[PDB]
């Protein structure tokens, strides 16, 4: 696990995206619009990759973790766990949405007879 | 009964034998 | 002996003292603040400071109705008085997170034996402690508990003190004074001081009498936790059972048939959407199209409460997770009771303990009774019921020449039971039925680990013995022998209780139980409402559920994820629960020369990795839990997609 | 990181001139033990029973039922120790060695020695308390072991010929004598142990079969430190033993861990300190330095509770470690200091704690 | 045969579920951003009416539902009597319808011809 | 298999017809119209006795028949099977349905134009 194992993902990886890129400026398709020739392959590639590294390292982590787990783990384990889903909850209004929905106005809709008049008008 | 009840499960074994 | 090194057996009763239990559970509470005063921070609708709050959660809903009865949280429509909610929940979200401290340290310290406070600069004693000072010399005359049945009293103690302390909490911070009428919130501080007066004097009358019954508990850990767990999962039961006839009794309208009239706005809910070339800018949106035009683009839209049913969903999700886990632990206590049965049979204290809740099982004679007796109702009762559904559904459906009038829509339950059922309706005598041969069916599984944990019938007649608790089978001797332990009991009770667990999903949605296909466009699925004069429609029939209740499914892009993942988790269960064990285990070794031959030819050095396999009993394991995480993660879907029961009933369509 | 150790102790002492206390002890251990064989258990139990009081004769008896490695040990010993004088003390008694499918019986006429270096009348007056008293120990014994089994006729030949053949089996006895780590333990409590001497070695008939007899004599020496020589007096109440008196004692162990069960009354419990002042007896150093041999091992975290029970009008003047609680009649000990000199005293201290409790 | 089964299973599954995150718009992602610009090469478009991702999917998922069931028949033209891991044990097998030798070596259940028939039609 | 072994199978199926015919009295249900009280249960009973007893019957079939077919069964198992779809296409067309379907006057419709005529009219 050092020097050409992680040489060849690094290698295997570049090679794909490379493919992918490639292959589009023959596979004939009418880009999207305001879109670059260029982006729509790198985009595209860039998801694939992500979902199995991202796969790939949940599953080596969590085997890690199963045979490396104690009663020392006692209290960190519960903690970690508490500190992920506080910092999970925070990108919720952070980065994932800013505040409760809102009108163009700034108005607010809490009720369902206020919604029935808007759905209406 | 032990031996009579073990006839039968013998009378359906993991072995080789003959099947409809 | 067999190996205990798992990973999952760490925090095992074995390993532990009754000083680092304590502390175990303690360690536990101060999360459980900690978790508790994020389910309170998440429920601001609008912060202090008039930034807009956070948007609807499930995890905030379940508790919303509670928050209100208490005043903590209000269902006002106006921001002012929404304003000051926002402040009370950060409060209470702070203070859970002072408690929560002081618990994970007092509980970090337990823990570790180390129970030294610098202020007083003296070490307490578990085995001896006057308990609160002056307070416990008085009642425990100056000493404490030395076991656990002399800690029945003590315990008892602490759980008057407990109530007394929230009725103290409910007059001074909450203002609800004790007036004894069972309409308001004001009777649950009256019964929090009834209830202390009770228990206090429970807790004094088992301390002068320590309680003799189960005398071997004493000496085992796991037997009392057991029994404890196979009692808190009948009382986890009992609440779900209670919660669903209360939260929508009249006195509890204010609270939870009040949710209807709100908008509610769920992350992961439809949201507005926009066209392909959308180019948002600050100020306007310019050569771009979006949808409604009424909100932010990418805003979560509005959701009417009444169509929703909100009511229904909230008292669902609480009432069926209060039971998911209340059978849970029934299972899990027979379990970790026979784990335990299995250890006084091997060193052999079984035929000498005189208890009656193990002498009365002592001969095999009455086990073959009792086992004949549950086993034969179940068959008597889940044949005579689903003969039933499955005639209902032969008459609906016009098969063999019969019509909707042949069918059981004059079968009912009797008019002593017909209080139990808002409307009567053969919905209501097959769903009882149901979970008669529901309980019955997995009750055998039950049986069987307190009755044959080391030796059977069968067994002793094979002449073997069952060692363990988590051994496969043995071989393929006598035709095969697999699925024998307790442990995997234990998984053939949560996979059969699966069906129980579904009468009751199906049962709360409003949905049909006595035909497995109900409000189809066929011959005579929709001439049941007045066939049976039924009050209400339900939402469809066992099969046409799946067709109606995912129309809202599908149309939520999260609901649709939990929908896809959840079913990719189940059939994972197949890998692991087939007999193809031996296969893997080729497989993987083939795999592991295969990589180790392509590395050799490929790089100059060669890397190995051995791939592994799981076993039998590992496989088992992670099979019921991929069998039964990926079946109730989708059964979230089906309460959480809305309550679609209706109180008008369909004519026939002739 | 750390293993935790559990323990309860309990003491309960009569009024008036009687030394007579009840002693209980319950003690569980998480760490494996030094034994390089496991599982190993052991029972051991002593009576001891007055003849008669003019002669003070008593008769002990003591029986040990072991089983080590799947190996069922027993060694049972019946004999009767009677003072002859303030040094000499004979003791005739009977016995059985078992182990396994072996067994063989034996039968010893022994007296045993005991000298002070010096006897001081300074050291007697300015001290109250004396721990250190320097001496030596001489045993006669004559051992009278009938050769019923093959073995033992072959255990004798081959001892008679070695003594013939070896000019060192005087000194490369004690080699054997005390088996692997007991021979380091000699060291460690500053006891030396001197050559044997074999008097005789002599065959005689007995009506059963051949008996080999031998007649031999040793000598050992305590720097102060061994309380068989520093206290010869106190391990011997013969004439305080006015009721039948048992100590009974068990132990499993394996690599979990070790299980200790003691109980029993014994006069000598309780000894005068001066000034009209009662005071429980020294601890025996003996022991604990035996005991820090295989207690620095682990390191653990102490729970132990010591109660002690004193006679009716009967209070405590004094004693370090202070008790956490009293209780009437009963006093405690536990957590804070007395939970330092436990974990002094399992490690190989010798920290004194005294209590003195005066009517 | 495992090797190819591999990296055509995941290279097209990845696509499906990656087509699959783009549409439902989660983790801020657009249609724009999944494989709706792969298509069969020009060479093979003859073999399509309207071709599409919906054809170069089908043809990589039926070369992976080959290549997987294909796992299941080496093993039966292979390892009939023995296996390389078999031989490493030191076991025989016997017989076409053994169902496991029982628990043994963390079980072996599966083993036989009849059972990878069975993992071949399922 | 003789005397009591099937009064009990019959008896037993008889006691719990009535107890069917006894609970709809109890019941009290109201009746779909044109239909008698007495009947609806012994309907209800019927059909499902009739369900029970073929599940056992083809059980029992099967197992007395997977055993007992041998070399001899060779021409007579795959003729009499041809006797169970041979029998049962004649009763499709005899017993289930009388012709192929002609509207009230008697005419035919077998085309999408007439289909899409015919339901116009
Ligand atoms: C899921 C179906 C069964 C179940 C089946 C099993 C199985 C199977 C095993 C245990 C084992 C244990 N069970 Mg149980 N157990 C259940 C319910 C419970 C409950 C409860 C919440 O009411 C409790 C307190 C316990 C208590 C315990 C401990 C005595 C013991 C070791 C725990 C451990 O290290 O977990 C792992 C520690 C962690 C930090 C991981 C997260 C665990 C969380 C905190 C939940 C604890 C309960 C859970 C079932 C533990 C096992 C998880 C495994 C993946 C199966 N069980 C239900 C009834 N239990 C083991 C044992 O030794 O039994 C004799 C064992 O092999
Ligand atoms: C352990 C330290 C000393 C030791 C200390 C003593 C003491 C002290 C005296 C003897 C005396 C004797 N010793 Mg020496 N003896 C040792 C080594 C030996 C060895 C040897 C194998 O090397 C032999 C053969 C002997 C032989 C003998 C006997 C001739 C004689 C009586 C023994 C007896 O009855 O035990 C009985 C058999 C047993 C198994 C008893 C074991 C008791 C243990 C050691 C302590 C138990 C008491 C407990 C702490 C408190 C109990 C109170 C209850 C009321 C009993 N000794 C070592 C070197 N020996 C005695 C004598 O003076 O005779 C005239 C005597 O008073
Ligand atoms: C509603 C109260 C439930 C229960 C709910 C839980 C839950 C849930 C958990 C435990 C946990 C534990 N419980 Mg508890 N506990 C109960 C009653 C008991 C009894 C008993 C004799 O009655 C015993 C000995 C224990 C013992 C234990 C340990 C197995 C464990 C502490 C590990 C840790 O905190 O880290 N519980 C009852 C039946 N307890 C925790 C654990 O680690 O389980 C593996 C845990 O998550
Ligand atoms: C203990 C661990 C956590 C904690 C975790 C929780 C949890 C979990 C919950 C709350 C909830 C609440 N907590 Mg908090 N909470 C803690 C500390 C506190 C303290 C404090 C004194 O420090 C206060 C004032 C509060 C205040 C409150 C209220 C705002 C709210 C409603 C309480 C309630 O109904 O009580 C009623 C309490 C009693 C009547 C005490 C008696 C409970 C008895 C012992 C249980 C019997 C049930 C069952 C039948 C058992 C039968 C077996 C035997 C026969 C008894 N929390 C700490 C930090 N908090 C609730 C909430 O938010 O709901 C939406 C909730 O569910
Ligand atoms: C909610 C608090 C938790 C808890 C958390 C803590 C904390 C925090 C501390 C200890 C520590 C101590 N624990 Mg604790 N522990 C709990 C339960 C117990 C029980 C029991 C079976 O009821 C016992 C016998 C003990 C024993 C002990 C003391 C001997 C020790 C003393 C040092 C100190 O500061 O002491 C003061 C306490 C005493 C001298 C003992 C008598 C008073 C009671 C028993 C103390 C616990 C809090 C009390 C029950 C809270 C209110 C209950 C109301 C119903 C709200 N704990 C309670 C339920 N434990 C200390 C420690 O670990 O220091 C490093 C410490 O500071
Ligand atoms: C005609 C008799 C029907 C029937 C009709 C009713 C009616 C009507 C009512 C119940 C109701 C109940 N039924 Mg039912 N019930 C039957 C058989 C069973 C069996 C069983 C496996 O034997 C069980 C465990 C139950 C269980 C229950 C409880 C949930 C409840 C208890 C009161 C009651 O029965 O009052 C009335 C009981 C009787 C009039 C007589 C009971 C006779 C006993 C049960 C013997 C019949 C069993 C039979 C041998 C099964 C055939 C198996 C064959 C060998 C194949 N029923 C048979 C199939 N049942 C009540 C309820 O709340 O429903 C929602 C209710 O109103
Ligand atoms: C960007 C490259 C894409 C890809 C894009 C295409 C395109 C575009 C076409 C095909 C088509 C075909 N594909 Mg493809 N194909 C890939 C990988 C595979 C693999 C495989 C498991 O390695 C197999 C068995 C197949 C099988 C096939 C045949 C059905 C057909 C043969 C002609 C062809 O590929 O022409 C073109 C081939 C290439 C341009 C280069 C092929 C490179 C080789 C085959 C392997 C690529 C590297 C490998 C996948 C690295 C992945 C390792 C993992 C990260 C572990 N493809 C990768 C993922 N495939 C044709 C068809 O009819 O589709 C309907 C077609 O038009
Ligand atoms: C999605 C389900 C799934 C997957 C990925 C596999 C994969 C595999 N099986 Mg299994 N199997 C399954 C379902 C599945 N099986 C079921 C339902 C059964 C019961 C009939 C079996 C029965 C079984 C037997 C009996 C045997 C295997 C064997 C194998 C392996 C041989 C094929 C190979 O080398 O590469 C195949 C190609 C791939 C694995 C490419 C990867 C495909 C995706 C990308 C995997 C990652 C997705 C995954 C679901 C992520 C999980 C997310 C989480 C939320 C759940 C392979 C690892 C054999 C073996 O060698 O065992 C080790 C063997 O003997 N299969
Ligand atoms: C897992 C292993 C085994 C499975 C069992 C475990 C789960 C059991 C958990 C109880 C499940 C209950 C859920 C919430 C309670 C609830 O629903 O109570 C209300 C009421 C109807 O309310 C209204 O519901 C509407 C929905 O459509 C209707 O439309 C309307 O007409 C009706 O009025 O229901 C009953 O009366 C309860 C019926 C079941 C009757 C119980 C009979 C059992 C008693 C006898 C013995 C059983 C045990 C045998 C031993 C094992
Ligand atoms: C047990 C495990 C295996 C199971 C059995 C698999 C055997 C089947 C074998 C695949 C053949 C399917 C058969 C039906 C024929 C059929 O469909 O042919 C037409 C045409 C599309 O026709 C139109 O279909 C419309 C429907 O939506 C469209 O909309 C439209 O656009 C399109 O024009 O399909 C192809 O070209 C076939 C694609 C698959 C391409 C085959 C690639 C495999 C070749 C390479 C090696 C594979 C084997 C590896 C070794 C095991
Ligand atoms: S396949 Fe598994 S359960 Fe079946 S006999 Fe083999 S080891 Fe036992
Ligand atoms: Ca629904």
């Amino acid at each position: 696990s050092n020097g050409k194992l992680i040489a060849l993902a690094v290698g295997g990886a570049v090679l794909m995206g490379a493919l992918f890129f490639s292959v589009s400026f023959l596979t004939g398709y009418i880009p999207a619009p305001n879109h670059s020739a260029i982006l729509t392959p790198l985009r595209s590639f860039m998801g694939w990759f992500l979902l199995i590294f991202c796969a790939s390292i949940i599953i080596m982590g969590l085997g890690k973790m199963s045979s490396a787990i104690s009663d020392k783990w006692f209290l960190s384990f519960p903690l970690s766990i508490f500190v992920i889903v506080m910092v999970m909850f925070l990108s919720l209004r952070v980065y994932w949405e800013k505040g409760r929905t809102t009108t163009v106005d700034g108005k607010y809709i809490r009720t369902t007879a206020e919604l029935k008049e808007f759905l209406n008008k | 009964d032990a031996a009579k009840m073990r006839r039968f499960l013998f009378q359906r074994t993991e072995t080789r034998s003959t099947k409809w | 002996e067999t190996r205990s090194t798992k990973w999952y057996q760490i925090f095992d009763t074995e390993k532990l003292d009754d000083e680092q239990v304590v502390g175990g559970h303690l360690a536990l509470l101060g999360v459980l603040g900690f978790i508790m005063g994020i389910y309170y921070i998440s429920g601001i609708q609008v912060f202090p400071w008039g930034a807009p709050g956070f948007h609807d959660n499930w995890f905030y809903l379940t508790i919303k109705p509670r928050m209100v009865s208490l005043g903590i949280d209000t269902y006002s429509t106006k921001t002012a008085d929404l304003e000051a909610a926002g402040a009370r929940l950060l409060g209470w979200a702070a203070f859970h997170f002072l408690v929560g401290s002081v618990l994970i340290f007092g509980g970090w310290r337990h823990w570790t034996h180390n129970l030294t406070n610098p202020f007083t600069g003296r070490c307490g004693n578990f085995r001896d402690f006057r308990f609160l000072g002056k307070f416990g010399d008085v009642v425990f005359n100056g000493t404490s508990a030395k076991s656990y049945k002399e800690a029945l009293g003590p315990h008892a103690v602490y759980m008057s003190l407990l109530f007394l302390g929230w009725g103290i909490v409910m007059w001074a911070i909450l203002g609800f004074a004790p007036i004894p009428d069972f309409q308001t919130i004001n009777s649950e501080t009256f019964m929090s001081f009834v209830f202390a007066v009770i228990f206090f004097a429970l807790g004094i009358y088992w301390w002068n009498n320590p309680p003799n019954a189960a005398i071997h508990l004493n000496d085992d850990m796991k037997a009392a936790f057991s029994v404890h767990l196979t009692a808190i999962g009948y009382i986890n039961i009992a609440l779900g059972c209670i919660a669903f006839v209360a939260f929508q009794q009249p006195s509890f309208a204010p609270y939870y048939k009040e949710l209807d009239k709100l908008v509610f706005y769920l992350y992961g809910e439809p949201f507005n959407r926009v066209s392909f070339n959308f180019v948002e800018q600050g100020g306007k949106v310019i050569s771009g199209a979006k949808e409604f035009a009424d909100f932010p683009a990418y805003a979560i839209l509005p959701k009417s409460g009444e169509a929703f049913g909100m009511a229904r969903v909230v008292t669902n999700l609480i009432v069926f997770n209060h039971i998911i886990c209340g059978v849970l632990y029934v299972f899990a206590g027979v379990y970790h009771g026979g784990q335990y049965l299995l250890k006084i049979q091997l060193n052999g204290m079984y035929n000498q303990i005189k208890s009656i809740w193990i002498t009365k099982g002592r001969d095999q004679e009455v086990q073959v009774k009792i086992l004949g007796t549950v086993m034969a109702l179940c068959f008597a009762t889940m044949l005579s019921v689903y003969a039933v559904i499955v005639w209902n559904t032969i008459c609906e459906l016009n098969i063999f020449g019969t019509n909707i009038t042949m069918s059981f829509y004059w079968l009912k339950p009797l008019p002593i039971f017909q209080w139990m059922f808002a409307d009567p309706s053969i919905n209501d005598w097959v769903m009882a039925h149901v979970i008669t041969a529901g309980s019955l069916f997995s009750l055998i599984a039950l049986v069987r680990i307190a009755f044959f944990a080391h030796t059977s019938p069968l067994w002793d007649d094979l002449g073997l013995k069952k060692n363990s608790y988590s051994f496969p089978c043995l071989g393929p001797v006598y035709g095969g022998t697999c699925g024998v332990s307790i442990q995997d009991q234990l998984w053939f009770a949560m996979l059969w209780g699966i069906k129980g667990l579904s009468a009751v999903c199906w049962y709360i949605d409003g949905a049909w139980i006595a035909s497995m296909m109900y409000g189809v466009p066929a011959a005579d699925a929709k001439a049941w409402d007045s066939i049976a004069h039924l009050h209400h429609h339900y939402t469809s029939g066992i099969f046409y559920y799946f067709w109606t209740e995912t129309v809202t499914i599908f149309s939520s892009s999260h609901l649709s994820t939990i929908l896809m993942i959840g079913h990719l988790v189940w059939f994972i269960s197949f890998a692991v629960w087939f007999e193809d064990r031996g296969s893997r285990l080729e497989g993987a070794d083939i795999q592991t020369r295969t990589i180790r031959w392509l590395g050799k030819k490929f790089l100059n050095r060669d890397v190995n990795f051995r791939f592994p396999v799981l076993t039998i009993s590992d496989s088992k394991l992670a099979g019921t839990f991929l069998y039964f995480g990926g079946t109730f993660m989708l059964v979230f879907l089906f309460l959480a997609n809305g309550f679609y029961q209706t109180n008008s009933p369909l004519p026939p369509p002739v | 990181d750390v293993t935790t150790a559990h323990s309860d102790y309990e003491i309960v002492l009569e009024g008036g001139s009687s030394s007579w206390g009840k002693v209980k002890a319950r003690a569980k251990v998480n760490a494996p033990p030094a034994s390089p064989l496991l599982p190993a258990d052991c029972d051991v139990k002593l009576n001891v029973k007055p003849l008669d009081p003019a002669k003070g004769f008593v008769r002990i008896s003591a029986v040990f039922e072991s089983i080590v490695d799947s190996t069922k040990n027993k060694l049972t010993i019946e004999a009767d120790i009677a003072n002859e004088t303030k040094e000499r003390r004979i003791s005739v008694g009977e016995g059985m060695v078992s182990v396994g499918d072996f067994s063989h019986t034996f039968s010893f006429e022994g007296s045993v020695v005991n000298l002070f270096y010096y006897r001081s009348d300074a050291v007697r007056r300015n001290v109250p308390n004396p721990i250190y008293m320097q001496g030596r120990q001489f045993h006669d014994i004559l051992m009278k072991v009938p050769l019923d089994n093959n073995d033992l006729i072959d255990t004798w030949e081959g001892t008679v010929k070695a003594i013939g053949s070896t000019g060192a089996f005087n000194d490369w006895i004690r080699d054997f004598w005390f088996i692997g780590p007991a021979f380091t333990a000699l060291n460690e409590g500053g006891q030396r142990i001197s050559r044997i001497e074999v008097n005789g070695l002599n065959t005689e008939s007995g009506p059963k079969g051949p008996v080999g007899v031998s007649r031999w004599r040793f000598s050992h020496g305590g720097s102060g430190m061994v309380d068989s020589i520093s206290r010869w007096a106190e391990l011997f109440p013969s004439d305080k033993l006015n009721r039948p008196a048992q100590v009974e004692a068990g132990f499993r162990s394996d690599s979990q861990g070790i299980e200790v069960k003691v109980d029993g009354e014994f006069p000598g419990v309780s000894v005068d300190a001066g000034g009209g002042l009662r005071r429980i007896l020294n601890h025996p150093l003996i022991p604990l330095v035996h005991h820090g041999m295989v207690g620095k091992f682990n390191n653990f975290n102490v729970d132990a509770q010591l109660k002690v029970v004193l006679p009716k009008g009967y209070k405590i003047r004094y004693a370090a470690p202070q008790y956490r609680s009293q209780n009437l009649e009963e006093y405690r000990w536990s957590g804070g200091a007395y939970a330092r000199w436990v974990e002094h005293v399992c490690k190989g201290g010798v920290g004194q704690f005294e209590i003195l409790y005066a009517q």
